[PDB]
RNA sequence: GAGUCCCAUAACCUUUGUACCCCAGAGUGAGAAA
RNA sequence: GCGAUGAUCACCCGGGUGGGUACAAAUGGCAGUCUGACAAGU
């Protein structure tokens, strides 16, 4: 009903942070992507 | 163990882990339609078998990795699938809709058709219709209403086929997902300009486009256009 | 009055529309958005349900062709009582066909009506009472397969999976019939161990037990039908001087049941053999004329499907059944086999010496041609003409190949 | 001839390995994703987070962009070097397949010389050596 | 005194069960093509052979036929009503009369093996009592028959020491920490019964 | 011969048979149905040419199915005798395949016809 | 031109399911309970 | 109210992992279906 309090708007936003940092670990770093992307194009071509 | 996780679209899962792949739950456990790998994971614990979805084989799968915002295919919906060469892509759609949903598979060629019939027995929710999609009045009896109309027909006059079937079978505010191959329509001009025409053609046919996605690197000069059917 | 013709996998639904010119109103989308409005506007006139699937396929094909079925005629016959009524029909072709019947109906098919069929069929399960959504969705699945088989021209006499099961089954029968025979030698052997050395045929061995149960019976029992003269006297003499011990009727009755089981297993193995021949004579007869049913059946099974074998080049069909020696030879840089599974073909047997290698190449190449006509022919006749012509060319090639003599004359 | 058989067999084995290996991996999409908006003002104010209803970093993840609603024991660096290895393995499969192809072509070119016919050696400025057969029909 | 009958009937009882299972599995597939659902409805393979013998072609559906197949097994499971409904509606492709002929004849074959196997199982039980009543009573007719087969003859079994007899049936757990004690205790008593039977 | 499809017109058939003859001289041509079927499996075929006049035409109807799976262009020429003379053999050849070789001296001509065959398909 | 004849109608390895096991073997050979 | 007719003799948190024997299944792996224009007669 859009009746969020400020506290309600704070607890939910932590979850968004919480699960994101969790999926960040499975979403993975940027550096290995740099080598991984170079290997990827080689296979596709 | 592989950690199966949910995905933005309902009925789709990613077996995240060391080897990460797009995955759908198997409607008919213990067999693979076209030799894809199968993964089963225990959940409280009961093992539920899954099937791998290969982007290079199914264009609908190639759309997912692109990050299509809205797919009108979701569990418990009636879907009309045009251009059912075989069960390479239909089986996965049947998995997403689930037992409550149904899939109306339409194909023309005889030889692939017999393969499609060979699968439909294993999947009760799939209703195979071997007929030409250019004359929808033929199979009007065998098809209910459908929340989405997904088309892979690689024809120069595909836009007409979508309009005819959509006028007859698609609900208002329903889904329309189209796969376009720029080479088949016009090879002279770049792949972008062909797509812009196909978007314009749909609009004249009372279909409002929502988003457009190119399918590289999975295939070259292909794009998926997602639109909604505004009859009003 | 306004009528709407609706086609369903359940059957034909007729709907009287309250307003005669519903098809002429431009707000139909709004009028028919809800089940109640559709129910209020449309009322069932006559519903004749589809009694059986066979009727359903016949009725459906009529719709595809646009012909008026008798079922459609009879349900339409009832509503004649209304003079000057309008019929709303989904497709022009069916409307024209109904218009030819001369009924007292003004048949209408227009783009405006598409709204009405859209609304009605959206709320059809609610519109039709007693039929749930699951039942309708199911019966469509059965009807779709029934029409799908007809359009594909699926025929019960042209499924290769029966070959694959039959040949796999036939091999098992031979082993199981073998083992039961080895023992029926042993088990009745305890009573009379001399039989097997004289008679080796299992069915011959079993039939002996049935005719005579005990060495005592050997004197008056006649084995002429089972054994020739010189053999039958042998068991008679061996009967009296036997080393084995007497057995009870309880043992004999049970050994008879095994013996009765051997002959039944022999008879059915023949029955399966003839049945496999009949199947191979209808699914790929051009192959049967050339290679033979037994070798023909094994070829289909090994590739896993008639189509898959068709796509194989002639070479692979030559060495189909000897992958082990082949792929071992290829990796170790040694000469490769020649024959594979075709060695048991009759024509290769007739050849001699190195001619067998050449005939295998000739027979395999002609095997592919006869096969690709069986698998990929649309209107193939059940005659085997192509194979017979192929058989002649192989027979001629064998003659000149064999007619040659290496030795100088 | 036997050398050609042996080399071709190894090449076929690796094509199947490469085909199986490619299926196991997943490759991130790289394509434009246009969005259509009716009003020019909606266009100017467009922001990916608002349209997708996600945190900003989740927008850039193409495969699994989760709307904020859904968001509400192996060391990863080790899991990485293994994933990179799995990709490193498939390219080595592609390379060994390609090398076996070149070896198999040159060997075929030689076997054509061994066979009967009339041929001329033509040398390019680059030094490439090729053989052109005369236009004589085979009996 | 002869016990070779016991050694040989047991070698049939297992072989029949292997074949009756295998052939019945093939009846399942062949009739599965014409109508896969019934394989799910009646898991019991023997009943399936009998039920297939009656419902040859699924198109044949009558209330009288429903009563007949209702008589087969029991309607408590509800399969009798299920089969008619699924019979009316299924994806099973119809097979030829010749193909139907083999399924029933092949199904008829599986029936005979089961019926003979049952008749044999009675014969072994009868013979075990007459040959080795002590051993049969102690552990059982079938198990005692197996033990005689392992040792090779009732005479050989008696000649063996108690410790050897325990390991003679230790690969199939014929006689079977407190659990171990009863096995060894039972192992001796088997040797005791065997000696009485043999001599 | 309705099953033979696509069927090259008079103008195109000349260009194909020109590439075939050039291919044969450089030993870049595989002759016959059974050789062509292999090169599809090994994936070294630029495109396949076919003889519509073959009786029974089915003996080469397996190749179109393989071509669709592997995405290899194909085309039918009206006469088998002509194709044989084009290849450089004494006998009727009902099907032929041009092997892939990116270093070949006639690569450009092969692609030009391949582009036209794709269009026709 | 060219190994059917070392069962590709197969062997071995991996996964799943079922039924069991976590003692010694030419087993030991007088304790156990209190 | 005993016994020579036979006494005695792996891991982790009530639960989960590790190992071992036999049987069945796998469209799971090893695993990739030979060459390709001359031959025979006078």
């Amino acid at each position: 009903e859009g009746t969020l309090t400020d506290h309600e708007r704070k607890y939910l936003n932590k979850l968004i942070k919480r699960n994101s940092q969790n999926l960040r670990s499975w979403d993975l770093e940027e550096e290995v992507r740099d080598e991984l992307e170079d290997i990827q194009q080689s296979i596709l071509k | 163990k592989v950690v199966i996780e949910p995905h933005r679209h309902a009925g789709v899962y990613i077996a995240r882990g060391k080897e990460d792949l797009l995955v759908t739950k198997n409607m008919a456990p213990g067999e693979s339609v076209y030799g894809e790998k199968r993964i089963s994971v225990e959940e409280p614990p009961t093992k539920v078998e899954y099937r791998v979805w290969n982007p290079f084989r199914s264009k609908l799968a190639a759309g997912i990795m692109g990050g299509l915002d809205e797919l009108f295919i979701a569990p418990g919906k009636k879907v009309l699938y045009l251009g059912a060469a075989s069960g390479t892509s239909v089986s996965h759609v049947s998995d997403v809709v689930g037992p409550e949903g149904v899939v109306y598979a339409v194909e023309f060629s005889h030889r692939p058709g017999r393969e499609l019939i060979s699968m439909a027995k294993k999947r009760p929710n799939i209703i195979p219709i071997i007929e030409d999609a250019r004359h929808p009045q033929k199979y009007r009896m065998l098809i209910g209403m459908v929340d989405c109309v997904f088309a892979d027909v690689a024809q120069p006059d595909q836009a007409r086929i979508i309009a005819l079937n959509s006028h007859m079978f698609l609900k208002d505010q329903g889904g329309v997902v189209i796969s376009i191959k720029a080479n088949c329509i016009d090879s002279t001009v770049d792949a972008e300009t062909v797509f812009a025409r196909e978007v314009q053609k749909l609009r004249e046919e009372r279909i409002k486009p929502l988003e457009q996605l190119t399918l590289e690197p999975y295939e070259r000069d292909h794009c998926i256009v997602v639109g909604r059917y505004m009859r009003s | 009055m306004a009528y709407v013709l609706t086609e369903t996998s359940a059957g034909y639904a007729l709907l009287k529309a309250s307003d005669k010119k519903i098809y002429k109103s431009s707000s139909l989308i709004q009028d028919l958005d809800s089940s109640d409005k559709v129910l209020k506007e449309f009322k069932i006139a006559a519903f004749s349900k589809f009694n059986s699937a066979a009727n359903a396929l016949e009725e459906a094909n009529s719709i595809i062709e646009g012909k008026v079925s008798s079922q459609l005629e009879k349900l339409l016959e009832e509503i004649k009582k209304d003079k000057k009524s309008t019929l709303i029909v989904s497709e022009t072709k069916l409307a024209n066909a109904i218009n030819k019947l001369g009924l007292n109906f003004n048949v209408v098919s227009d783009a405006v009506t598409l709204d009405i069929y859209r609304a009605i069929k959206e709320y059809l399960p609610e519109l039709l009472p007693g039929m749930s959504d699951n039942d309708l969705s199911k019966m469509s699945l059965g009807l779709a397969h029934s029409i799908g088989r007809h359009k594909l021209k699926f025929s019960a006499d042209k499924v290769d999976v029966m070959i694959i099961q039959a040949i796999a089954l036939l091999d098992d029968l031979d082993k199981e019939l073998n083992t039961y025979a080895m023992r029926c030698k042993e088990w009745y052997g305890w009573h009379f161990p001399e039989l097997a050395k004289i008679v080796t045929d299992s069915v011959a061995y079993a039939r002996i037990i049935l005719t005579m149960g005990i060495r005592s019976k050997a004197s008056e029992t006649d084995l002429s039908e089972i054994l020739p003269e010189e053999i039958e006297e042998r068991v008679k003499t061996a009967a009296e001087v036997s080393m084995g011990t007497e057995i009870t009727q309880t043992d004999l009755d049970n050994i008879n049941a095994l013996a009765e089981q051997i002959v039944e297993f022999a008879a059915y193995r023949e029955q399966l053999s003839n049945y496999l021949s009949a199947r191979m004579k209808a699914i790929a007869p051009n192959l049967t004329q050339l290679v033979g049913e037994l070798v023909g059946a094994r070829l289909i099974a090994h590739s896993g499907s008639l189509i898959s074998l068709a796509k194989s080049p002639a070479s692979t069909i030559q060495i189909l059944g000897a992958e082990k020696a082949l792929f071992r030879a290829l990796k170790t840089k040694h000469d490769t086999p020649k024959y594979g599974l075709l060695y048991h073909a009759s024509l290769v047997g007739q050849a001699t010496g190195k001619n067998k290698g050449k005939i295998a190449r000739v027979l395999a190449a002609k095997a592919a041609v006869s096969l690709r006509y069986d698998a990929l022919a649309e209107d193939r006749d059940d005659s085997g003409d192509i194979g017979l012509e192929s058989r002649a060319k192989v027979e001629n090639r064998l003659s000149q190949l064999e007619g040659r003599d290496l030795r100088t004359t | 001839t036997q050398d050609s058989n042996y080399v071709r067999t190894l090449r076929q084995i690796e094509l199947k390995k490469l085909e199986k290996g490619a299926k196991q991996l997943m490759f991130k999409s790289s394509g434009n994703h246009t969005i259509f908006v009716d009003s020019r003002e909606k266009m100017n104010e467009f922001t990916p987070e608002k349209f997708f209803n996600t945190t900003s970093e989740m927008v850039n993840r193409s495969e699994n962009r989760l709307t904020k609603d859904q968001l509400a024991i192996m060391p990863k660096e080790s899991l990485d070097k293994k994933k990179l290895k799995k990709f490193k393995q498939v390219k080595q499969h592609l390379q060994r397949e390609t090398q076996l192809k070149q070896v198999q072509q040159r060997m075929d070119a030689q076997r054509e010389l061994l066979k009967k016919g009339s041929k001329k050696k033509i040398v390019d400025s680059s030094g490439k050596i090729s053989f052109k057969w005369k236009k004589q029909r085979k009996r | 005194k002869n016990d070779n009958h016991i050694i040989q009937a047991i070698a049939l009882l297992d072989q029949l069960d292997k074949d009756i299972n295998t052939f019945a599995m093939r009846v399942k597939e062949w009739y599965g093509w014409h109508f896969p659902e019934l394989a799910k409805l009646v898991p019991d393979n023997y009943t399936f052979a009998k039920l297939v013998l009656f419902i040859k072609d699924k198109a044949s559906l009558n209330d009288d036929s429903l009563h007949d197949l209702a008589a087969l097994l029991n309607e408590d499971s509800g399969i009798a009503q299920r089969v008619i409904d699924n019979a009316r509606i299924s994806m099973g492709q119809d097979i030829s009369e010749t193909d139907m002929e083999n399924v029933c004849v092949f199904a008829q074959r599986v029936a005979s093996l089961a019926d003979y196997r049952r008749q044999l199982y009675d014969y072994l039980c009868e013979k075990m009592h007459t040959v080795a009543p002590n051993l049969s009573e102690l552990i059982g007719e079938v198990i005692g028959a197996r033990l005689i087969s392992h040792a090779g003859s009732l005479t050989n079994l008696s000649k063996q020491a108690a410790s050897t007899v325990q390991i003679l049936g230790a690969e199939k757990a014929l006689f079977r920490k407190n659990k171990g004690r009863i096995s060894r205790y039972l192992a001796n008593k088997c040797s005791m019964a065997s000696r009485i039977d043999n001599y | 011969n309705p099953k033979a499809f696509p069927l090259a017109d008079a103008a195109l058939t000349q260009q194909i048979l020109d590439v075939v003859q050039q291919a044969a001289n450089l030993r870049q041509l595989k002759k016959g149905a059974n050789e062509a079927t292999k090169t599809l499996n090994r994936g070294i075929s630029e495109f396949i040419i076919m003889a519509a006049d073959c009786e029974p035409i089915e003996i080469l109807l397996h190749l179109p199915l393989l071509c669709e799976d592997k995405n290899v262009p194909y085309v039918f020429v009206p006469s088998r005798v002509a194709l044989g003379r084009a290849c450089g053999v004494s006998r009727p050849v009902i099907a032929a395949s041009i092997t892939t070789n990116d270093a070949s001296a006639i690569k450009t001509q092969i692609y030009a016809v391949k582009d036209k065959i794709e269009t026709l398909l």
